[PDB]
């Protein structure tokens, strides 16, 4: 049925309906406008009136203006045709390339998979990136906190992850820019085109882009992660894939939720966050998981307010994380790429029961030697001098050329299988390459390339 | 006629609640019987909450309020250059009407993803610390942030004064038109500001938009957007504009007043839930356009005032997150003699090298690393008399480079002059000189190379770097000059 | 036109009018009162009812009591005959000397001078106070603010400024007592009669006094600053001549507003303040200014609640000043008086182009040595002075002497110090700090520098402390 606007207060719009009231979460379409204005039902106020949150600016709205109940929550194009495209929170193309011509659409509000659908399988998602796989491996259906941002090669790591997962698992990616700076959204898109992870000329794109930009109202920025989630859910639940979902960044998800809660007049909780902080987080996060059909695995850029790890926002988020990838400027200034901190990055599935016994020991060994190296940096005996030379060559072997960096660096990128990663670091820990130089281990793939680089330095 | 008009139900604290006006649009400007304008921010079932653009003594219960087809726009164009205007583009300098032929809405959407290209053209401040370590390009949004009296406005004023050389030049491309938005300041402060720019001969390419402390809250709320629209005229016509919002802390306070008095729900620090949206809408309108759209740009330098150094308060947090980078100023740095009081360690520009000329790029990379290395060790500079030569050299070099980032006011530098000074520090020529004499050295050194070695400086800019021959000539000038200076 | 009181809650009085509603800011007169009770219209509530703020106590008011609209805001006597007199918020004489025999009056609400009316002239006003003149000098016709928590020295400083600058002033002065101690008003009044600045028998008085102290209800405290500045505005615009305006304490204007804010029906902003704090302040402060017509050198004492300079009241005040003197309990507690924080006081004219490079260099040198010492203090409190190089411990000893040479005995503070007051010429201030920085007194004991005037007295004290 058709309702009428009765109140406009900023990004909050009240609509009165004579017949059937739209349920909470339903998308309403404002009539008589240039571009599509969507309102999401938030509350039933009584007296046939609903409170709604606007997805775009509310300037120019008049009391009595007509509003159509769409009969469902926000519904967006899902399918292969989203790949390489950029949509907004309401599923519109924003890349000026025409309609996203999918054969299916899907509601952005969906319940998390039921208990019976849970896969008790604790499986590693191989990224083909040496630091990640060995020392802080990704778990299928898990969430990974990505720390850092500027000058530490975040976007290149993202694109290589997109590349590697598609190449090795046949799984696609979704990038959700939550509070995306428009300049950086433009940059990312063009960097993806140049790296080849988006193709504008054929159907071989590996990522669907979903942007909720910073200049959009609280409602839009709060829901855009769910839009990304819904695109990802299609590839898992319809095509049985192991899907990657990027959320950049998870704090601005929480921030937009807080803004929305404030606008709806809800009393703020500790530190000014929404009272629904945990439930807002949980209903989104729980959709990221392994099910019987496949999985969605999620890399989530985390901003930490006031560098306070006990702040309610990061504290609530951490409850959902299974791993961390810590990108460090200190590692970058040593020339090691990717600039992953091999000591700070952790993974719950670094457990002898889950990963190999070989995996666990080699990782624990590499962890111990790099720790011992920093301890022996202050101060050596024959046993100590042997471990210092081994750990330095292990520092270099954690570096790796990326396929995504091939056009810029000129050097060939390497995707390293799990077992090749493990054996390479293992053999250094056993000292099979103590006879070989130090800089022969810098920027190679499998350990055989390090042997090949050592021959070239003769 | 309660569709196109209404009556004041109540009036207080700059809020008129109006009965009727059934056909008013959200955010539409309406007119009171006295002639005062108001913006319709709250459309409610039984009333319109109207914010008053003036003194509410002139509004009484029962007063008629009318729709007028009003559009909240401002004059735009080259005729505003050299002029001081209020939040609505009315001349307040007493020099008569603005000769404006074009106008633009104050509330417009930013360009989206597609019309943009990556920021790549330097926006030169002429301030060594910024241009070398926190580089700004055209289309960037770079925050200037710090406590009261830490030197925030001065960064902006030097930046504006710096554009004179490009603007007096013939390279139509390097030219940058400037807009200074004063929000919540006292009128005499703004007068001192304009005197400074006039004496610098900077007014002729600058527009001053001013909504001062005694101007009603909605006027202070609008001023940034008005300034922005004036900037956008240049951006969309293949030209380049620089806008300064001094400051957004005061604009947020004005908006909070209105929001609270409209009885919108208070959040942290009593700010409304849409306060981020307030600044993000504004700051996204600064952009770099691709060639298909004329290739113009609008660069924004918002200013934020922190309280007791709290960069994690609500409004600072918002603008920090929105922008492409931040220049952090600190009181202890200021009084220690670090002026401009930039904390280089914390300050950032995500655009980075892309905004730097080859000449600057060849010296800034080294200075960045040597200072970074110095920062790990600086804690025991007055306590490390015994430690080994390597860490002694880090302190010696780092203390010297720190002095070279000091700069006086009102004399922004050409890039060639900047790199010539940074060259002397990074190649080690000042490593033996007493740290407390470096500022005095640079003043005299720069005056010497400008006065007599204009061929050398020209060559540095001609080549776009310091060549071997330029390096040789610089080594002889510096080493001989230093000997005479430390006598 | 006539109204009737319909509600009374503290200072907030609601009045209903059957006919013509009085505009906001209008003064209303309560009928059937022993002394004049003014209500100022603050809001139109609707239903022909206005909300008002009382200018005096509301005890004894009854619902139904008659109220007359005066047809204008509060209007007060202005002109020459205010000189030597004491007035209250509504312009009544409170010195028991009969009527203010003026025939010129002015509304206490007025528009601030426009941008075109501004003056950019700035020349130093020497105070003879070492810390102020050296580091953060005052400007003639400029806006001066004295910040401080309770009991740290704001009033003592303003009284010393009155002593050093106002007593020999050739034009007119206005002192506005806003929400402060009545005892201080009586002290000041009799001091000015003694000094001849006020004359009770002839027409030579140079100071006009306006008082609404902390015994008054918030309405009086909210408006008395406007009353005092309206007097000053007359002297600026109609006599033209140079005016000095002292306000103790301008915070009390904002505080009075916070006392009534909830009863005016407002959601609070942060820290309990009125949402309108900044615009209220702006409308008042922008009138306190030199213009092309005349000069006002304004000195405003600014209270700092809970010693927190980030408190919205003082925080918002900074932007309205050309020179700030910030006092500190942490400094006062050491016996360093005046308790000025050398690292938190600023001035527009602290510029090498204005004060000359010698003045500027010594001031920046002083601030550097003090900031350097402050950053070391806590490290050496644990690791010990002995760990410092002879270079660092030299700057520690020097900084501690400079801290002490910044202290000064005030003429108005003799009853607190036990020392005779000292006024130090700018030249001597500059010279003294220059010499200490250069190491010219490294041999002298720390204490020789404490609580003296010129540097010669430190030298003289060094000999006296020996034997
Ligand atoms: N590079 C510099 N060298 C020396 N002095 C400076 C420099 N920059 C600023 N100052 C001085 O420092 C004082 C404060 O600078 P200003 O630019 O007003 O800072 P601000 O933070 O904008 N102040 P406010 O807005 O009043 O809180 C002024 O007196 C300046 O003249
Ligand atoms: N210059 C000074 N020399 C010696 N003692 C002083 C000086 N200034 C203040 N004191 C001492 O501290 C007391 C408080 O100073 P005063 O100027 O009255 O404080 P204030 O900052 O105005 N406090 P308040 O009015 O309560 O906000 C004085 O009565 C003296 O005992
Ligand atoms: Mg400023
Ligand atoms: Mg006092």
């Amino acid at each position: 049925t058709t309702g009428r606007i009765v109140a406009v207060i900023g990004a909050v719009v009240d609509v009165q309906f004579d017949e059937g009231l739209p349920p909470i979460l339903n998308a309403l379409e404002v009539q008589g406008r240039e571009t599509r204005l969507v309102l999401e039902v938030a509350q039933h106020l009584g007296e046939s009136t609903v409170r709604t949150i606007a997805m775009d600016g509310t300037e120019g709205l008049v009391r009595g203006q007509k509003v159509l109940d769409s009969g469902a929550p926000i519904r967006i194009p899902v399918g292969p045709e989203t790949l390489g495209r950029i949509m907004n929170v309401i599923g519109e193309p924003i890349d000026e390339r025409g309609p996203i011509k999918t054969k299916q659409f899907a509601a952005i509000h969906a319940e998390a998979p039921e208990f019976v659908e849970m896969s008790v399988e604790q499986e590693i998602l191989v990224t083909g990136i040496k630091v990640v796989d060995l020392l802080a491996p990704y778990a299928k259906g898990g969430k990974i906190g990505l720390f850092g941002g500027a000058g530490v090669g975040k976007t290149v790591l993202i694109m290589e992850l997109i590349n590697n997962v598609a190449k090795a698992h046949g799984g696609y990616s979704v990038f959700a820019g939550v509070g995306e700076r428009t300049r950086e959204g433009n940059d990312l898109y063009h960097e993806m085109i140049e790296s080849g992870v988006i193709n504008l000329k054929d159907a071989t794109s590996k990522v669907a882009l979903v942007y909720g930009q910073m200049n959009e109202p609280p409602g839009a920025r709060a829901r855009v992660a769910l839009t990304g989630l819904t695109v990802a859910e299609y590839f898992r639940d319809q095509e049985g894939q192991d899907v990657l979902l990027f959320i950049d960044n998870i704090f601005r998800f929480t921030q937009a939720g807080s803004e929305v809660s404030a606008l709806l007049g809800r009393i703020p909780s500790a530190v000014g966050y929404q009272p629904t902080l945990a439930t807002d987080m949980g209903t989104m996060q729980e959709r990221i998981t392994t099910t019987k059909k496949g999985s969605i695995t999620s890399v989530q850029a985390i901003y930490v307010p006031a560098d306070d790890l006990t702040d309610p926002a990061p504290a609530t988020t951490f409850a959902h994380l299974d791993a961390t990838t810590v990108l460090s400027r200190a590692i970058a200034e040593l020339g090691i790429y990717p600039a992953v901190d091999p000591l700070d990055s952790t993974s719950r599935i670094m457990d002898p029961n889950i990963v190999g016994s070989e995996h666990y020991d080699v990782a624990r060994g590499v962890q111990k030697i790099l720790q011992d190296y920093k301890s022996l940096q202050d101060i050596l005996s024959e046993e100590d001098k042997l471990t210092v030379s081994r750990a330095r060559k292990i520092q270099r072997f954690l570096s790796q050329p990326f396929q995504v960096a091939e056009v810029f660096t000129g050097h060939l990128g390497k995707l390293v299988p799990l077992k090749e990663t493990i054996k390479g670091f293992q053999q250094i820990l056993a000292g099979e390459y103590d006879h070989l130089p130090e800089q022969a281990f810098y920027m190679v793939g499998p350990i055989e390339e390090a042997v090949a680089k050592a021959d070239k330095l003769a | 006629d309660l569709e196109e008009t209404g009556r004041v139900l109540s009036i207080g604290d700059g809020i008129a609640r109006v009965h009727g006006l059934r056909n008013v649009q959200a955010e539409e400007m309406v007119e009171f019987s006295s002639g005062l304008k108001g913006m319709s921010l709250n459309l409610e079932p039984d009333n319109v909450g109207v914010v008053v653009f003036g003194n509410d003594k002139l509004i009484k219960e029962g007063d008629i309020v009318k729709r007028t087809g009003a559009i909240v726009d401002v004059p735009v164009g080259e005729e505003l250059l050299g002029r001081v205007v209020d939040a609505l583009g009315n001349a307040i300098d007493g020099k008569g009407p603005i000769g404006s032929k074009a106008r633009r809405r104050v509330g417009l959407k930013a360009p989206g993803i597609i019309p943009r290209i990556s920021v790549r053209e330097p926006m030169q401040t002429g301030i060594k610390a910024v241009d070398s370590l926190v580089p700004i390009g055209r289309g960037q949004r770079e925050l200037i942030i710090g406590d009261r009296q830490t030197g925030k406005t001065s960064i902006a004023i030097d930046t504006i004064i710096n554009q004179k050389r490009f603007n007096d030049g013939t390279d139509e491309k390097k030219k940058l038109y400037c807009i200074y938005v004063a929000i919540g300041q006292k009128r005499s402060t703004v007068a001192q500001l304009v005197k400074r720019l006039t004496d610098a001969d900077a007014m002729k390419y600058t527009i001053v938009v001013s909504a001062t402390a005694s101007d009603a809250a909605p006027l202070q709320y609008l001023a940034p957007y008005s300034g922005c629209s004036m900037g956008e005229y240049f951006r969309d016509n293949g030209k380049h504009a620089l806008i300064i919002y001094d400051d957004l802390s005061k604009q947020a306070v004005a908006y909070r007043q209105m929001s609270l008095l409209l009885r919108r729900p208070p959040g942290r620090e009593a700010y409304p839930g849409d306060v981020f949206y307030l600044h993000s809408r504004l700051l996204e309108r600064a952009a770099k356009m691709n060639d298909a759209f004329g290739g113009g740009s609008l660069t924004a330098l918002p200013v934020i005032e922190t309280q007791a150094g709290d960069v994690s308060a609500y409004i600072p947090t918002n603008v920090i997150s929105i922008t492409d980078g931040q220049i952090f100023l600190e009181t202890e740095l200021f009084y220690k003699g670090i002026r401009p009081a930039i904390n280089v360690g914390l300050s950032v520009s995500r655009v980075g090298s892309a905004a730097q000329t080859r000449a600057m790029k060849q010296v800034a990379g080294t200075m960045k690393l040597e200072l970074a290395q110095y920062r790990e060790v600086a804690a025991f500079a007055q306590f490390g008399s015994d430690l080994d030569a390597a860490t002694q050299q880090l302190l010696s070099r780092g203390v010297r480079l720190t002095e070279l980032l000091k700069q006086g006011q009102y004399s922004p530098m050409a890039i060639e002059e900047q790199v010539a000074v940074i060259y002397a520090g990074v190649r080690g020529y000042l490593d033996k000189l007493e740290p407390s004499k470096i500022t005095k050295f640079e003043n005299a050194f720069l005056s010497h190379v400008i006065s007599q070695h204009q061929a050398l400086l020209g060559k540095i800019r001609t080549d776009g770097k310091i060549s071997e021959e330029s390096d040789a000539k610089l080594k002889e000038i510096v080493t001989n000059f230093l000997a005479g200076f430390e006598a």
